[PDB]
Formats: C-alpha cells, sequence, structure tokens
RNA sequence: CAACCCCCGCCGUUAGUUGCCAGCGGUUCGGCCGGGCACUCUAACGGGACUGCCCGCGAAAGCGGGAGGAAGGAGGGGACGACGUCUGGUCAGCAUGGCCCUUACGGCCUGGGCGACACACGUGCUACAAUGCCCACUACAAAGCGAUGCCACCCGGCAACGGGGAGCUAAUCGCAAAAAGGUGGGCCCAGUUCGGAUUGGGGUCUGCAACCCGACCCCAUGAAGCCGGAAUCGCUAGUAAUCGCGGAUCAG
RNA sequence: GCAUGUGGUUUAAUUCGAAGCAACGCGAAGAACCUUACCAGGCCUUGACAUGCUAGGGAACCCGGGUGAAAGCCUGGGGUGCC
C-alpha cells in the first residue's frame, strides 16, 4: 500500500484491464472482497467491531 | 392482488414488520395469505485469522438476508390509506408489486 | 495384415488393429473403418482379402503416415532449430517446449535424474 | 493470539451493530464506504467532546447518524452553530440528507470506549501507568459495574522492555455469551511509542 | 381409506401410503423393484412389514426426494414402520425390539478448516 | 493462438516504420520494444532489433520465420549452465 | 483416466465439453 | 482405547442367508464403501459353490473359516536384551476376524481373472484344508510352537 | 471447565408463495389447470432429557445393566483458548518510536523478471488396472451462485465455440450433466481399449496484447510407470476410504 | 509422471518475508501488461496524494498537431463564468 499505487488504484487507466481492486482502507492489493471492497484483515476487523451490517459470525 | 415481498438482514425486525402488515391488512378490510417465510440467502467469508503466513486458522462470518412474502387478495381502499402511513423498523426492504 | 508397411496384428478388433500404424489413433482408425465399411469388431484374421485391400487404399493413401510421417515431424523441428526460434532452443537443449517448470520436475524432456553436490542447511547440518 | 473480540463474540445475541440497514451486492459496497467515511471525520472532529458510538441507520437517500457523547454541548456548540455545521459538511461529505442527532452518554465511567479513552489520555499527559489503571478500574466499579479490566501494553514508562500491565475487579467473563460486557479501546500516541488500552467493563447477566 | 408415516434418513424424505391387497409397491411412479433395479440393499426397505407378518396384506404408494437411494431405502423402511402403528398402536411392541421405529441420528459431518475432510488432517510427513 | 476472426496482431507503429522503409526502398536498421508482434511477410528481409528487457538484439527475418512472433528471436534470460 | 482429456472422466475432470463428452 | 475397553461393533444380518458372518465378510471384501459390488462378489460366488459342489454355500463358507481360523499365535515381547518372538493363544473374536481377511487377501492372490471367482475358489479350497488362506493359518501357528523355547516370557 | 449461542436428529404452534399433491373435478399425461394445505418443505418461535424410572455395586458422588423414548447418561458437530511460555510471527495489511534517502532509495512509463534448472526436500494430483477400462441407455443429492450476469431452446460446426434468442433483480428462469450406482455390449492379462506425460499440426475464447508465460477443442504422437528402499503420515463411525457438486479471488 | 511451495544454483533481475514440531498448495481467496516492491532502458522534480505560503502570469475547462515503445517533451485553437 505504498501511496502511489493506491492512487493509481484509481486512475481509469489506458487499457480496460489493468483495472484491480485494493482496500478501500489499507489500500491492500491482495486479498479484497467484492462486495465489501475490503481485504480479508479490514474485514475480519470492521466485522468484530460491528460496523459491517448484518454481518454475524458464523457456525454451524 | 396486492403482493408484498419483504427482505431484510435482521430478522427479528424483519419479523416484526411483516406482523405490523398483517394486522394492517386486518383493521381495513381483506383476507390475506400470511407471511410466508421464503428461504433465506447465505453469503459466507472464510478469512484466515492472523495477517501474516498461519493459514491454518480462519474465521468464518455470513450473511442472512431473510425473506418474507405477504399477499393480500380483495384489496380494498382503506387497506392502502392505512399502508403509506406505516413504516417502523429500519433494516427492512420493501418491494410492492401489484401482480 | 500387411497395411501402411507394418503388419497389424491379427486376433485384435481392427477398429483397434489399425492404432498400430504411425499416423493412426483411435478416431482415424474409426473413420476408416466407416468411409470402407466394415463392422470393426471383426478380427483381423476374419477379413475378406479384397475388404483388406479397400482398408489398405483408404489407409495408406488419405493420410500422410508411418515413417514418411516421422519425416515431417522430425523436418519440422529442424526447421525450428534452423530459424533459432526459443522453441528451437528448447529443442536443442533437450527441455520443455510449450513452457513448462524446470526448477523440479520436467522429467520425460530430461531423461532420468543425473544427480550432483549439493550443500549444509540449514543450521549446521 | 488469544481471545476473541468481546463485541463480535457477543453480537446478535448481546451486542447491536453500529450499522443498521439493508443493501443488496449492487449498493452495499459503497454505502458501507460511505459510512467510513462519516464515521472518520466525526471521530476526527469530535474527541474533544469524548465520544462513545456513531450510530448509523438508513432508508433510501436517508442517513441517521445518532452521535454518543460524554459532553453532548461541545458536540452542539454556542447558540447551536457547531451542530450546524456539521450536518452540512456531513451531507456535503454524503451527498444526502444526513439527519445528525447528539445523545448523553450519562455515565462515562460505564462506557468501555471512554474509560479507555480516558486512560490512554492519563498515559499520552505522561502520568503514572499503573496508578492510572487502578484508579480508572476503581471509578468503574464505583457506578454501579458488575465487573471492569483495564490493560495497558506496550513501552511502559519510557521504558526499553515493552510489558503489559493490567488490573480487574469483580467479574469479567469473556467466555459467558449471555453476559452483558462492554468493549474498548484506545490508542496512546507517545515521544517513545505507541501503547494500546483496552477496557472491558461487565454489565449485566442478562 | 389409507395409513400414513413419514420417514426421513439423512438428508432423504420418504412419503409412505399404505393401502390393504396384494402386496405390490410404488416408488416415485415406478414398481418398487424396477425403481431400485439392482440394489441388495433395497429389499431391507420391507422388513418393518414382514417383522409383523403383514406383507403382502398390504400395498404401497410412496414418495422419496433427497440423498441417495440407500439413504432413502431406509427412509421408506421408517416410513412403513411409522405407519404400521398409525394402523395399529400394538404394533409398536413388535417393531421398537429391532428398533424398526428409530430415526437414524447419523449424518455427514461438517468439513472443518485446516483439516482435508472433518477429521482427515492433512499430512505432517518428515521432521 | 490468436483468434482467427481479428487476423493477427503486429503494433500500428513497427508496421509503420517498415512501410516507410518498404514504400522507399530503404533498408536501415530498426529498433522497437514490442516483441509481441506477429510478422507479416511485410517484414521480411529487413533487420530488426528487438528489446529482450536489457538490450536491442539485430534480429535478420528470413521467409521461413514468418508465422511467429518477434520475441521468439531474442531470448529473455542468459544461461551458461551451474558450474 | 481422469488425466485422459478423451474420456467423459477426462472432461468431467477437466470441467469441459467436447466431442468425447458433450452437451444435450 | 486407554480409558475403557473398546465395545464390538454390532452388524447388521445378512439380507439372504441372515448370518452376520456373511456379512463381515463381505464388508472385508468390498473397497471404498462400494457394499453392492460386494454383495454381487459374494453372492455370485456362492452361486459358483452351490454350483460345483452341491451342497449349501453358507456352510461351504462357515466351514472354510474353522479351517483358517488360527488357534494361536506369535505376538511381539522385548525383554532386557532385545525382541524374543513370544507365543500367545488367539481370543474369539481375533479369530474370526484374521480368518475373513485371510481368506479374502489370499484369494484376491489367485490366478483366476474374475473376482466372483477367486472367491469362490479359495472360499472352497480352505473349506477343505488347501490353498494361500489355510497355508498363512498353518504358518502363524508354525511359528506357535517353533518358538515355544520363549514360551516363558508371557502376558 | 460447564452453562447461556449456532447447526444436525423427534414432535408442536404460527405461515401457504415462486414450494407441496394425499382424496376429489377437469387433462394436451407435464401437478399441466381447477381446487386444496393435508404431506414434503421452507423458517421464525416453542416443547422435549433430569441419572427422572427399574435392578445391581457404592457412606456419597458416581458406575455397570434394562424399560419407556426420535434421542440416554456431554445425543453428533460447531462457535468459545485461563495466568503465562516462546526476546515466537508480522515495520511488506494497517498503525507507530528511532535511524536513513529527497532532480532520489520518491514518481511515470515500455520491455524483461518473479515461471530461470547439473540437482535436493516438502504438499498434493493422475496412475500403474479386470472389486477395472471404454461406449451407450437409465436413476437418486445437498449446498451455493447469477439482470454489468447465469444463459434454457433453435441453427452452423467432429468439437472448443460462434450467430440468433426466451425466462430470471431469482423456493418461479438458469448455471445443472451430479459422479460413483443400475441395465446392455465391448476389451481378455497385454506396457494393453491400463497410464496420459512429451512433442508435431490445425482451431477456439478472453484480452490493447497469449514469444518469454493463459486455458480450452480436434487429429497425430502414446514417455515413466506392472503397487514403491531405509524411513514415515492420517483416521476410533456416518469417521476412514471413495465419488461427484458449489463458492470466494477472477477479463482470463 | 505431472501440479504447486522450498533449498540451492543461475541470472541484468530471478522483489520480499515465512525456517523443528508451530517454515515449505504458507502471506498469494487469481504474477502475460496491471498486480509489482526486482532488473534494463526513456522519462518527471512542490512531485501520482494533503494543508499551506511569497512573487508574477492566468477564468476553470475543452479540442487538434509534432516527436516518441509508451511516459514525457514541444506547440495550435476554442473559452471569459462567479463575488
Ligand atoms: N529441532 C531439533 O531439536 O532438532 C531436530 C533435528 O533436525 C536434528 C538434526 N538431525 C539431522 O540433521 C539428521 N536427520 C536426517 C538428515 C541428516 C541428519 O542425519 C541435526 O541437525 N543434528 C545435528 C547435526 C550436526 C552435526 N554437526 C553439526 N554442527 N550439526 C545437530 O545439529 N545437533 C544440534 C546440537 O548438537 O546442538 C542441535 O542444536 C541439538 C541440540 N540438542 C539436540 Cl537433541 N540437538
Ligand atoms: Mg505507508
Ligand atoms: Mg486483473
Ligand atoms: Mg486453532
Ligand atoms: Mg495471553
Ligand atoms: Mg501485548
Ligand atoms: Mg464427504
Ligand atoms: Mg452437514
Ligand atoms: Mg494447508
Ligand atoms: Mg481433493
Ligand atoms: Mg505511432
Ligand atoms: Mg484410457
Ligand atoms: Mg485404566
Ligand atoms: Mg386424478
Ligand atoms: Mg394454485
Ligand atoms: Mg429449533
Ligand atoms: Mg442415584
Ligand atoms: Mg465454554
Ligand atoms: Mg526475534
Ligand atoms: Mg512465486
Ligand atoms: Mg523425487
Ligand atoms: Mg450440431
Ligand atoms: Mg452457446
Ligand atoms: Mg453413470
Ligand atoms: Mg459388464
Ligand atoms: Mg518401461
Ligand atoms: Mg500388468
Ligand atoms: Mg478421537
Ligand atoms: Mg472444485
Ligand atoms: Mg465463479
Ligand atoms: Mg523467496
Ligand atoms: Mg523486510
Ligand atoms: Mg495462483
Ligand atoms: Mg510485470
Ligand atoms: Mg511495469
Ligand atoms: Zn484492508
Amino acid at each position: 500500500a505504498r501511496k502511489a499505487l493506491i492512487e493509481k488504484a484509481k486512475r481509469t487507466p489506458k487499457f480496460k484491464v489493468r483495472a484491480y481492486t485494493r482496500c478501500v482502507r489499507c489500500g491492500r492489493a491482495r486479498s479484497v472482497y467484492r462486495f465489501f471492497g475490503l481485504c480479508r484483515i479490514c474485514l475480519r476487523e470492521l466485522a468484530h467491531k460491528g460496523q459491517l451490517p448484518g454481518v454475524r459470525k458464523a457456525s454451524w | 392482488k396486492i403482493r408484498i415481498k419483504l427482505r431484510g438482514f435482521d430478522h427479528k425486525t424483519l419479523d416484526a414488520s411483516a406482523q405490523k402488515i398483517v394486522e394492517a391488512a386486518r383493521r381495513s378490510g381483506a383476507q390475506v395469505s400470511g407471511p410466508i417465510p421464503l428461504p433465506t440467502r447465505v453469503r459466507r467469508f472464510t478469512v484466515i485469522r492472523g495477517p501474516f503466513k498461519h493459514k491454518d486458522s480462519r474465521e468464518h462470518f455470513e450473511l442472512r438476508t431473510h425473506n418474507r412474502l405477504v399477499d393480500i387478495i380483495n384489496p380494498n381502499r382503506k387497506t392502502i390509506e392505512q399502508l403509506m402511513t406505516l413504516d417502523l423498523p429500519t433494516g427492512v426492504e420493501i418491494e410492492i408489486k401489484t401482480v | 495384415a500387411r497395411i501402411a508397411g507394418v503388419e497389424i496384428p491379427r486376433n485384435k478388433r481392427v477398429d483397434v488393429a489399425l492404432t498400430y500404424i504411425y499416423g493412426i489413433g483411435k478416431a482415424r482408425a474409426k473413420e476408416a473403418l466407416e468411409k470402407t465399411g466394415i463392422n470393426p469388431a471383426t478380427r483381423v484374421k476374419d477379413l475378406t482379402e479384397a475388404e483388406v485391400v479397400r482398408l489398405r487404399e483408404y489407409v495408406e493413401n488419405t493420410w500422410k503416415l508411418e515413417g514418411e510421417l516421422r519425416a515431417e515431424v522430425a523436418a519440422n523441428i529442424k526447421r525450428l532449430m534452423d530459424i533459432g526460434c526459443y522453441r528451437g532452443l528448447r529443442h536443442r537443449r533437450g527441455l520443455p517446449v510449450r513452457g513448462q517448470r524446470t526448477r523440479t520436475n520436467a522429467r520425460t524432456r530430461k531423461g532420468p535424474r543425473k544427480t550432483v553436490a549439493g550443500k549444509k542447511k540449514a543450521p549446521r547440518k | 493470539g488469544n481471545k476473541i473480540h468481546p463485541i463480535g463474540f457477543r453480537l446478535g445475541i448481546t451486542r447491536d451493530w453500529e450499522s443498521r440497514w439493508y443493501a443488496g451486492k449492487k449498493q452495499y459496497r459503497h454505502l458501507l464506504l460511505e459510512d467510513q467515511r462519516i464515521r472518520g471525520l466525526l471521530e476526527k472532529e469530535l474527541y474533544s467532546a469524548g465520544l462513545a458510538r456513531v450510530d448509523i441507520e438508513r432508508a433510501a437517500d436517508n442517513v441517521a447518524v445518532t452521535v454518543h457523547v460524554a459532553k453532548p454541548g461541545v458536540v452542539i456548540g454556542r447558540g447551536g452553530e457547531r451542530i450546524r455545521v456539521l450536518r452540512e459538511e456531513l451531507a456535503k461529505l454524503t451527498g444526502k440528507n444526513v439527519a445528525l442527532n447528539v445523545q448523553e452518554v450519562q455515565n462515562p465511567n460505564l462506557s468501555a470506549p471512554l474509560v479507555a479513552q480516558r486512560v490512554a489520555e492519563q498515559i499520552e499527559r505522561r502520568f503514572a501507568v499503573r496508578r492510572a489503571i487502578k484508579q480508572a478500574v476503581q471509578r468503574v466499579m464505583e457506578s454501579g459495574a458488575k465487573g471492569a479490566k483495564v490493560i495497558v501494553s506496550g513501552r511502559i514508562g519510557g521504558a526499553e522492555q515493552a510489558r503489559t500491565e493490567w488490573a480487574a475487579q469483580g467479574r469479567v467473563p469473556l467466555h459467558t455469551l449471555r453476559a452483558n460486557i462492554d468493549y474498548g479501546f484506545a490508542l496512546a500516541r507517545t515521544t517513545y511509542g505507541v501503547l494500546g488500552v483496552k477496557a472491558y467493563i461487565f454489565l449485566g447477566e442478562v | 381409506e389409507q395409513y400414513y408415516g413419514t420417514g426421513r434418513r439423512k438428508e432423504a424424505v420418504a412419503r409412505v401410503f399404505l393401502r390393504p391387497g396384494n402386496g405390490k409397491v410404488t416408488v416415485n411412479g415406478q414398481d418398487f423393484n424396477e425403481y431400485f433395479q439392482g440394489l441388495v440393499r433395497a429389499v431391507a426397505a420391507l422388513e418393518p412389514l414382514r417383522a409383523v407378518d403383514a406383507l403382502g396384506h398390504f400395498d404401497a404408494y410412496i414418495t422419496v426426494r433427497g440423498g441417495g437411494k440407500s439413504g432413502q431405502i431406509d427412509a421408506i423402511k421408517l416410513g412403513i414402520a411409522r405407519a404400521l402403528v398409525q394402523y395399529n398402536p400394538d404394533y409398536r411392541a413388535k417393531l421398537k425390539p429391532l428398533g424398526f421405529l428409530t430415526r437414524d441420528a447419523r449424518v455427514v459431518e461438517r468439513k472443518k478448516y485446516g483439516k482435508h475432510k472433518a477429521r482427515r488432517a492433512p499430512q505432517y510427513s518428515k521432521r | 493462438p490468436r483468434s482467427l476472426k481479428k487476423g493477427v496482431f503486429v503494433d500500428d507503429h513497427l508496421l509503420e516504420k517498415v512501410l516507410e522503409l518498404n514504400a522507399k526502398g530503404e533498408k536501415r536498421l530498426i529498433k522497437t520494444w514490442s516483441r509481441r508482434s506477429t510478422i507479416v511477410p511485410e517484414m521480411v528481409g529487413h533487420t530488426i532489433a528487438v528489446y529482450n528487457g536489457k538490450q536491442h538484439v539485430p534480429v535478420y527475418i528470413t521467409e521461413n520465420m514468418v508465422g511467429h512472433k518477434l520475441g521468439e528471436f531474442a531470448p529473455t534470460r542468459t544461461y551458461r549452465g551451474h558450474g | 483416466g481422469k488425466g485422459d482429456r478423451r474420456t467423459r472422466r477426462g472432461k468431467i475432470w477437466r470441467g469441459t465439453y467436447g466431442k468425447y463428452r458433450p452437451r444435450k | 482405547a486407554r480409558r475403557r475397553r473398546a465395545e464390538v461393533r454390532q452388524l447388521q444380518p445378512d439380507l439372504v442367508y441372515g448370518d452376520v458372518l456373511v456379512t463381515a465378510f463381505i464388508n472385508k471384501i468390498m473397497r471404498d464403501g462400494k457394499k453392492n459390488l460386494a454383495a454381487r462378489i459374494f453372492y455370485d460366488a456362492c452361486k459358483i459353490i452351490q454350483e460345483k459342489t452341491g451342497q449349501e454355500p453358507l456352510k461351504v463358507f462357515k466351514q472354510a473359516v474353522e479351517n483358517v481360523k488360527p488357534r494361536m499365535e506369535v505376538r511381539s515381547r522385548r525383554v532386557g536384551g532385545a525382541n524374543y518372538q513370544v507365543p500367545m493363544e488367539v481370543s474369539p473374536r481375533r479369530q474370526q476376524s484374521l480368518a475373513l481377511r485371510w481368506l479374502v487377501q489370499a484369494a484376491n492372490q489367485r490366478p483366476e481373472r474374475r473376482a466372483a471367482v477367486r472367491i469362490a475358489h479359495e472360499l472352497m479350497d480352505a473349506a477343505e484344508g488347501k490353498g494361500g488362506a489355510v497355508k498363512k493359518k498353518e504358518d502363524v501357528e508354525r511359528m506357535a510352537e517353533a518358538n515355544r523355547a520363549y514360551a516363558h516370557y508371557r502376558w
């Protein structure tokens, strides 16, 4: 999550295919969930805080 | 004639709201097919717990969108004029299609 | 039953039998037994002498087969090396060609494993 | 790598979410990020007022941000001015009809997130860390509470050797699900580095 | 005129309808023996009758959905027993010995993370 | 291979330099970076230095080397053996 | 024969369809 | 089993003869939970047996087990030097279990091309007193009283 | 620790659509239509189990055995990790003390690399076949996913796929063939109708672009491998073994 | 035999961490360019991003040419709002 690449992330690029997601929070490139625009770290964190609505902890 | 779908995350509020609608349609002159429990669509998420390595521990989260149908056959006017005066739970979405 | 150069084996059904020729695999064979109209299920030693001839006609003439095919494949790789293209070098050095890993496996291309020395890891011995 | 976030565990059983709305896959992504931009700002702009929770309820193009605050005047402002400024700046960053109301945390001694903070400040202001804690836990039990616990961890004092201080009274049953247990976390930022304060407050068996 | 019993077994649900007469049996619009074409276990499904001696004194209209055919078998097999009692409450006495009224609680176990299979742990081998 | 509907791919700006070199009958060295370009029969007999990640290496184009892409003639990594 | 891309099993496992395991 | 003694599984009776032994054998034949194929390999092997002998396969079966059941065996003990091979008598169950296993294992050795036959033949041979089913019984019983010099290190 | 929470096993009450079909009316034989919610189910609240009952042992706690019961002695599985240990892991998620760079260790790009290969280990896939392999016909799942997408059905094509095009913001429309299984027929112990590496050739799709380095289809090639040395792993019941199915990330 | 990870070695670079159990289909729940942190080459220097400040020139913004692998570099025109 170097600063430039978070910005580059947003720049609509020369080709449709250099489209890639980062975390709306940390900017992490790698484990980013479509649906939240968050990584699997941030997901975990915000989920526990209670700030992802209707997101319960599973158990079956 | 009037068909109400009820989709929300919390099933207490979702179920409550649908009682507020089975009764609304009673005290206005009509018969009703009750609040029907449509199946519920779960979205799971399976995150590695730690930040770095350690793949052999995850945590399981889910996202449960609950679904209730309700039908009011023989739909009067004293019905509708008691429905656009309700709204009482926040995390419940309503969609009405006269089919 | 001498076709294409090689005696295909009797006792074995014709739909199989033809596989033993170079340019014939499962499909080309069963295509040939249609186009010449023959129950494939019958053994090779149970053929009309002229049934056999029909088979020899078709098979030997349409497809580029046997050592005559070994020719083209051979001189195809030969082209590639002479060209001096990547796939060329890979062919030359006896490495994989279609782009596999080489840090492990890649054995069918390099034959058996020429073990060499190596070092002492990780703490001491 | 030990204990579970006491809230997310109790969540849905004895503790509620800070955002309550529905959204399909299409919309959710952004109403989320929109909440986080709200909670990003009000958190910066209201540290002075001691703020516990930022509730975000939602309709359609409607947002009911309930802000839960120790000193509710500081949020309001003299004349009624400061709140108007927020509501406009909110409805700016949101571009929707922001409905910001204010709610008086009547007792900051039973708000974990606040107890946490009050300690962190104290730690930043260079106060004695051990005392700071016993005296916080103190104040918490004095006000009804059935159990409480504070954990400061990091470079305590100047300290080359980063250690951990902690203290508790009553019951703080982290395994008991029906236990209402408030958790809060504060981060103290210091010349020598950064330390973390967790505060657990056991509030009642349900 | 009929006697019902609802037999389930491990993601299978069987609907058993009993009507006295010959001995023939339909499952899902086919003959019992045509549905379970070459399954040995199949015969076991009609053990609840044979152990009260009412095989032949009945017919069966049955439907199953869910599970594999064997799962369906022990579900029918339950369902018939469940039905022989709505007909004759004294049959319980004959069936409970071999326990034909017992819902097999056994079912597929949740795959658990960090295993390959719920139990099948991944291999530790060498050092 | 490349789908047959969309023909073959050459970067317009390499194809450019050659047409000017052909429609003037000049045989002056070219340098490019686009390894990724196919080889139309228009390139034949020319010499193209191509990038291999470090330098441009000349690639005399003969007839038989047409179906391919330029990159096939400048390897990208350097190998000797293991010592 | 799950590695054999000329069988039903072959395509079953590769998740593809072909001559040797067609749709309808 | 460290706390309790493990309690033997009660098998379901066979679907044709009723003998639980039948089933026990069947299970040992099957693999990969392929119980249907197994039964078929069993019951078809009975047909060959009922054919080529005339009597009842159930009993040729229940006989071919007595003639593979080993009356005692060697187990292992280590004392004060190394490991002297110790003899020791074999329980009710362990006999029955060793038998079924050995029947199948060496039935599967036979040259016969087809399974049902291979079972049918070994299930016949052994039922008489020949074939490597018994020769691996007459083996574990051999070492029973060939190392009876060490038969005082017992448990 | 246990318990309060979730899932599974039995029954209840409320609920009848997009689910269900038991008797009945009409049928183009499709629950298709009438009609009905019985049943299945769906999913929200509840009941039920306490060593309660009987026998035996025991001061007691509790243990063994039996009866009724769907379930019996924690009924099966989950979530839940004590004070602390490891100067454990991570400054490359984020945050942060201190040190270091600032026309360079910052930033943009194009190309290359992370994919290199005398070799060695770790985890796994597919096999070495007849309790199998191939071809055809014929059954029985669950859980998810999808209106920028899933793509039914018609057409061209050996096929990947392409052109046309209906339904579906989805218990309705779709992905969707479940595979093992069943019935028929083939092969007959063979490096084979076992195995499907490797390579030659011809195509498809995505993508600005498949040389380095994509997957897929078809033809041809048909390597090692005939059950693995010393060592060594997993699992105690719906478990192991075996067989398919879905999803996240994702143009691929 | 092949798929992946790793040790090593090689390389202009083979980015980096993980190292007995508790590293090794692990961070990676998606490396052709992007990702991308490495290498080569061509580029920018209040900068791709924040809040400003002193001095001059400008409405903001919109479209076209040259050169170039792109980035960048040079250049032409339209436009005059608000207090
Ligand atoms: N985690 C752990 O405890 O060890 C487990 C296992 O890996 C051991 C490991 N074993 C092997 O390699 C063997 N296994 C098969 C391959 C080769 C080899 O034969 C090993 O390396 N042994 C020697 C080697 C050696 C001979 N000479 C120097 N300098 N080293 C060693 O290094 N001992 C150390 C010591 O002498 O202090 C070590 O720190 C130790 C302290 N206490 C004990 Cl006990 N061990
Ligand atoms: Mg940073
Ligand atoms: Mg991408
Ligand atoms: Mg764990
Ligand atoms: Mg601890
Ligand atoms: Mg700590
Ligand atoms: Mg399973
Ligand atoms: Mg389950
Ligand atoms: Mg693993
Ligand atoms: Mg698997
Ligand atoms: Mg150009
Ligand atoms: Mg094959
Ligand atoms: Mg003991
Ligand atoms: Mg009728
Ligand atoms: Mg109807
Ligand atoms: Mg319940
Ligand atoms: Mg007692
Ligand atoms: Mg507990
Ligand atoms: Mg350290
Ligand atoms: Mg890598
Ligand atoms: Mg090896
Ligand atoms: Mg066609
Ligand atoms: Mg199509
Ligand atoms: Mg089949
Ligand atoms: Mg057959
Ligand atoms: Mg060989
Ligand atoms: Mg062999
Ligand atoms: Mg165990
Ligand atoms: Mg899969
Ligand atoms: Mg997908
Ligand atoms: Mg590395
Ligand atoms: Mg580092
Ligand atoms: Mg990958
Ligand atoms: Mg790159
Ligand atoms: Mg780049
Ligand atoms: Zn993040």
